[PDB]
């Protein structure tokens, strides 16, 4: 297969403005949200027909009494973050955990806390330590550490658990996670355009070059945006030379199939 | 401190509502009720991950759960069956979820559900003095306490010299006798020992007592048998040392 | 620290005068998620106009699309208005081609 | 799954070396954990495994091993203390705890000087109950019901006179049937040969 990524988010907003939720956790199978949970809610429901196609209730209520819980320790946790770091009116807090399954077989796990958006703690667990961006954060994790329970427990987590629950939501949404659908590219003029659309995966490999050299460097990618059926659309762009004479063709690599359009 | 919860001891019939208090001080978010039964693992009945929430766990039939705070988690007994005849368990831990946290438990609570009171007794304590052979033969001395004919086993033996409780030289029967095995309704009997160096119990100003604390039925409970209610008693028997 | 909110507009499929079409409005790489967006048909706003949930990125950055259902024309010409915190003044992007 | 297996009950001698094992099969792993409960008390908590290997922790050592799903409760240098039962309990893939159904440990005391004897105990005036006192045997002696039911025989038991530090077993058979002496009160049992029987 791919490389592919198992990632839950959760936020934690302390003063919310009227009707937006305190406590938000999405998770993501890739791209696609598989399951959700908000402070208004406070249910845990799927957010993809073949999540709640291949998982019994008894899952969706296990599920529900255990966020309500995180809604509870988050909302304590960014009280003790707010006052250490002495801010007043409002603050973000975030997590995020996660596994990747990359093609040669490898893993990677991944698990960090966020604060207002920047990096707040990274867990290593390969060194089975905590790094601090600040000493706000270092004083949190001289308390986690002291408990290597805890540390043993997030390692075994992120390196069997959160693989597993990949590999079994693989399956599940298996005609959607698993599928090709090929680029559709082609050349504009205004500096030459090569624009690409109607593709899955989403991860695709655009590039000019001149005469077999490629532009090192001053290509203007542009970014990759779904267009709304499930496909995604990305276009590079380089300004074209009126003093030489010159053979520039757009490059264009997805899912182990390479695209070449000369002018 | 830590897990509190009560009763300790309870006698039900059928079928009678009934509710089991558990307090922790311990400031934690997940609190939890078991039940234990010979011969399988512990049981969860409800559990609550926090303070606003609760759910069923593998066997909620028969019961219901209020977490009236952070602090109280309290059990219900609907209607009393004889099923329902366990120890239960109050538990809390830090967090129900993802950790490396472990479980806090309570003293336990052993509930007892019976058809009628009918078969409720307290137990019968008689003390026996050591024989001057041991005395003789060994220079120590042994007293041997026995609680018979008690129903159901809700007993709390305990040696107590010179008006002080003891617990060295001291064993009692870890689980206690079927005096009719074959039956379901049979009466129970418990043995205990305690073994003094001769000299003490050659003085003779000091004083032996065995103590059997019994709980059974309370001030509300219906009683019409012709012999005497079998309420929650302390009952003794003593000695006094030889020459 | 703020991150202002990036915003891109594009059709689903390459657009032609007279052929059904997606109009999407992305927003991404803001912070925080307080956010608000509608889109303009020549200054008016629309209102039959569908949005994904709220989506979270690596960065710790959020990400929004929003999207219609229209057929372009060469009398029409579409914007789409974004206001968040890092924003004094709603901030207007137009549909190019 | 899931199921978590335990042996019903073990038996060592004091100041040997026990080993409790624990086989489990269960829908993911997040955790192992050990718990020591005394009879007529509360369990706590022992010890905690996640990742393969041995963690020591005083007298007390646990073992896991994830590969083959099993682990193991380590107690070097018995003490009579020692005897609980001892619960295991997995945390599964939803973090749900399954409880295998205990281990009890029963402990052999190291009796150094035997003396077996049967004697019999002074009535009471306010019981009709004669009673025998099977004590100071050895270890491996073993004590067995009455084949006779209104004769009462209780397994043996433990005392430690930790002010001379002297433990001895021993067992009580009473009845209050005419024909009953502590001469025949052992007979359904082995007892030691050279058991002393004072007249
Ligand atoms: O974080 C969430 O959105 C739900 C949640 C709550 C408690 C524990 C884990 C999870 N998420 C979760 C789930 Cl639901 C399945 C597999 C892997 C993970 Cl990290
Ligand atoms: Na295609
Ligand atoms: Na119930």
């Amino acid at each position: 297969m791919r490389t592919h990524s198992l990632r839950y988010f959760r936020l934690g907003v302390s003063d919310p403005i009227h009707g937006v939720p305190e406590f938000i956790s999405v998770g993501y199978v890739d791209s696609h949200p598989i399951t959700t949970y908000d402070s208004v809610t406070r249910q845990k429901e799927p957010r993809a027909p073949w999540m709640a196609e291949n998982l019994a209730p008894d899952h969706w209520e296990r599920y529900t009494q255990l966020l309500r819980g995180w809604q509870q320790m988050f909302k304590v946790e960014l009280k003790r973050l707010q006052r250490h770091y002495n801010h007043s009116g409002s603050h973000t807090y975030q997590r995020m955990i996660g596994c990747e399954l990359l093609e040669d077989g490898s893993t990677t796990g991944f698990l960090q806390y966020a604060y207002d958006g920047q990096d707040f703690l990274i867990f290593n667990k390969d060194t089975l330590s905590w790094l601090a961006v600040d000493n706000v954060a270092h004083t949190i994790k001289q308390a986690w550490e002291a408990n290597q329970h805890e540390l043993l427990y997030q390692k075994n987590w992120l390196e069997e658990e959160c693989i597993a629950w990949l590999k079994r939501f693989l399956e599940y949404g298996k005609d959607t996670l698993q599928r090709t659908e090929p680029p559709l590219v082609r050349v504009n003029r205004k500096a030459l355009f090569c624009k690409a659309h109607g593709f899955y995966p989403p991860e695709i490999y655009m590039t000019w070059m001149k005469n077999g050299e490629e532009i090192v460097q001053e290509i203007d990618y542009g970014d990759i945006l779904p267009s709304g059926d499930g496909t995604y659309q990305a276009w590079a762009s380089i300004e074209l030379d009126p003093q030489s004479s010159n053979l520039y063709s757009c490059h264009v690599e997805h899912s182990g199939v390479h695209m070449v359009l000369q002018v | 401190a830590g897990v509190t919860q009560t009763p300790k001891f309870q006698v039900l019939k059928t079928g009678q509502s009934m509710t089991l208090q558990c307090a922790q001080d311990m400031n934690h978010n997940s609190m939890y009720w078991y039940r234990q039964d010979p011969g399988m693992g512990l049981r969860l009945i409800y559990y609550s991950a926090s303070e606003g929430t609760t759910d069923k766990g593998e066997v909620p039939n028969g019961y219901n759960v209020s977490r009236l705070n952070k602090r109280e988690f309290s059990l219900r007994l609907e209607s009393a069956a004889p099923s329902q005849t366990s120890v239960y368990f109050c538990a809390s831990s830090v967090w129900t979820g993802e950790g490396s946290g472990e479980l806090f438990f309570g003293e336990g609570s052993r509930l007892t559900v019976l058809e009628d009171l009918k078969n409720v007794f307290p137990p019968e304590v008689a003390v026996f003095e050591p024989s001057e052979a041991e005395i003789s033969h060994t220079q120590k001395a042994t007293l041997v306490c026995l609680a018979t004919g008690f129903y159901p086993d809700h007993v709390e033996l305990s040696w107590w010299v010179n008006g002080k409780e003891v617990h060295s030289g001291v064993c009692t029967d870890p689980q206690p006798l079927k005096e009719q095995p074959a039956l379901n309704d049979s009466r129970y009997a418990l043995s205990s020992r305690l073994r003094v160096s001769a000299t003490f119990w050659q003085n003779p100003r000091n004083h032996f007592r065995c103590q059997v604390q019994f709980y059974g039925l309370s001030e509300n409970d219906e009683w019409t048998q012709d012999r005497a209610k079998p309420v929650t008693q302390i009952v003794s028997a003593e000695a006094w040392g030889r020459a | 620290i703020q991150r202002t909110p990036k915003i891109q507009v594009y059709s689903r499929h390459p657009a032609e005068n007279g052929k059904s079409n997606f109009l999407n409005c992305y927003v991404s790489g803001f912070h925080p998620s307080d956010i608000e967006v509608d889109l303009l048909k020549n200054g008016e706003r629309i209102e039959k106009v569908e949005h994904s949930d709220l989506s979270f990125s690596k960065d710790w950055s959020f990400y929004l699309l929003y999207y219609t259902e229209f057929t372009p024309t060469e009398k029409d010409e579409y914007a789409c208005r974004v206001n968040h915190v890092t924003l004094s003044q709603p901030k207007i992007v137009k549909w190019d081609r | 799954g899931q199921n978590i297996d335990q042996p019903t009950e073990m038996t060592a001698t004091e100041g040997a070396i026990v080993q409790i094992n624990c086989t489990y099969q269960t829908s993911g792993f997040n955790g192992l954990f050990w718990y020591q409960q005394h009879a007529g008390e509360a369990p706590t908590f022992l010890s905690y495994n996640v990742l393969d290997g041995l963690e020591e922790k005083g007298r007390f050592s646990s073992f896991l091993s994830r590969s083959k799903g099993y682990s193991y409760l380590l107690l070097k240098e018995l003490q009579m203390k020692d005897s609980a039962s001892y619960l295991c309990a997995v945390k599964d893939s939803n973090y749900q705890l399954i409880w295998g159904a205990g281990t009890k440990l029963i402990i052999k005391p190291d009796i150094q000087n035997p003396d077996p004897a049967v004697y019999q105990l002074r009535d009471s005036k306010s019981s009709d109950k004669s009673v025998c006192l099977f004590t100071d045997f050895d270890s491996q002696t073993n004590v067995s019901q009455s084949k006779d039911s209104d004769v009462y025989i209780t397994d043996k038991c433990v005392l430690d006179m930790r002010s001379m530090d002297f433990k001895s077993n021993s067992a009580v058979a009473w009845s209050n049937k005419s024909d009953f002496a502590c001469a025949n009160a052992f007979n359904n049992s082995i007892i030691p040969e050279d058991t002393f029987f004072p007249s």
